[PDB]
DNA sequence: TTAAATTTTGCATACGATCGATTAATTTTTGAGTGTGTTTTTTTTTTTTTT
DNA sequence: CACACACTCAAAAATTAATCGATCGTATGCAAAATTTAA
């Protein structure tokens, strides 16, 4: 119990970073913001948390993306082996 | 082997041993000394056997639905018995 | 060569070399660092039997495994911490 | 700390006898 | 049937006006790295003005996945390793 | 005082270390092509049975 | 009846590991000679 208590401690503290980035309100609450670099340009972004501070809306822009670059994998080859 | 009375086979298995055991070292056979890497390869084939692994073929597209499990378990047998 | 491999590879990567530079940084002002090493040019030496009779004299050796120590005395050589 | 053939032999049989 | 060629991060890309001339030009500009402030803010703010660059410049990939293809890119091309001796040679002329 | 032995130092040179240029597999994507599901039920009225 | 929705798939090409090739660092052989010692 002493090692579980401090393992809900680290998860308390998880879960409080963890819900800092989600919004207070609801899904459908629609909140839209224009970011604009000093070289002058407008780039929308949709969200409630990511309003106020720039770091969250930075990693929405990174995280719209859905082109992913291909990761090789070694497929482990030690399981052929016996 | 594990659970059938709590493993009584493994008392028969050293049982088979101490037959061996009992004569001198002088009057053994070597069949008798066979008889007890007999008894050892049976406590390792226990001890060593483990689940197996999840084999997929990657001629054909993975599809939309994806791996849904790599559980390799027979029925009766969990996680805890072996 | 440790990067294309899997996690445990490299994690054992850096137990290693943690382990090599702890032992090795350990005779860094003690400059104990005599290792056999491996020559790859000409070596050779014409013996002289009045040095391998009076190391007889020294280390209590017979002369054939004395021969044994003179060639590898030769390849006996020293590395740099910092190397 | 050796352990002897004949001293499991005959904890073999006295638990054999009453298991404690 | 050729269509298209899909874009990748080519040695004409690098070497427009939105690019590394960009980056000699307004990098020492808008980075600022500041002893007060914690280290979460300072790369934070390193990160932030190459994310907008990488951005304006090639959209498509993420900002890992465009590090890494920044990696290959100097690997590879030729004309961006006689840019980058370049940039040296200029600036230990001076 | 002068000539020979010796060990040191400068220099050329060949061989390995290491990064780089090229290139062949590969395997994920690449949307292109193709098979297939689809409107939609709706109270309103009649007749009968029990109440 | 055609119009989207979903399933399946020969080829294209980025990616990445493999394979020499050029260039640089380094150890070793060789020529000369400065120093020391002997007659």
């Amino acid at each position: 119990g002493f090692e579980l208590s401090k393992l809900l401690q680290k998860e308390h503290q998880m879960r409080k970073n963890v819900i800092k980035h989600t919004s207070a309100r609801h899904s459908r609450f629609g909140g839209l913001l224009s970011i604009q670099t000093p070289d002058k340009t407008r780039l929308t972004v949709s969200g409630s948390q990511a309003l106020v501070d720039e770091k969250i809306a930075l990693q929405k822009l990174d995280d719209s993306k859905k082109w992913n670059k291909r990761i090789i994998k070694k497929h482990q080859s030690v399981a052929a082996e016996g | 082997i594990l659970s059938m009375e709590s493993g009584k086979v493994l008392r028969a298995a050293i049982r088979l041993a101490l037959d061996v055991i009992k004569i001198d070292r002088l009057s053994r056979t070597p069949r008798d000394n066979m008889v007890l890497k007999l008894v050892l390869n049976f406590f390792r084939n226990v001890i060593a056997i483990e689940p197996g692994e999840f084999t997929i073929n990657t001629k054909k597209s993975m599809p939309k639905k994806g791996i849904t499990s790599i559980d390799t378990l027979p029925p009766n047998v969990s996680m805890d018995d072996i | 060569i440790g990067s294309k491999y899997s996690l445990q590879f490299m994690k054992s990567c850096i137990e290693l070399t943690h382990s090599v530079l702890k032992v090795l940084e350990q005779y860094s002002d003690d400059k104990t660092l005599v290792i056999e090493g491996k020559s790859r040019r000409q070596k050779k030496f014409n013996i002289s039997e009045g040095d391998i009779t009076k190391l007889i004299e020294e280390e209590n050796v017979d002369r054939d495994e004395a021969l044994d120590i003179l060639t590898s005395s030769l390849r006996s050589i020293e590395v740099n911490f910092q190397k | 700390k050796f352990f002897s053939k004949e001293s499991f032999l005959a904890d073999f049989d006295d638990s054999s006898s009453n298991e404690d | 049937r050729k269509r298209r060629p899909q874009v990748k991060l080519t040695a004409e890309k690098l070497l427009s006006d939105k690019g590394l001339p960009y980056v000699l030009k307004n990098a020492h500009k808008r980075i600022r790295i500041s002893s007060k402030k914690n280290s979460y803010d300072n790369l934070s703010n390193i990160i932030q003005f190459y994310q907008l660059w990488a951005h304006e410049l090639f959209p498509k990939a993420k900002f890992k996945d465009f590090m890494k293809i920044c990696q290959t890119v100097g690997k590879t091309d030729p004309v961006l390793r006689e840019y980058r001796v370049s940039l040296f040679r200029d600036e230990m002329g001076m």
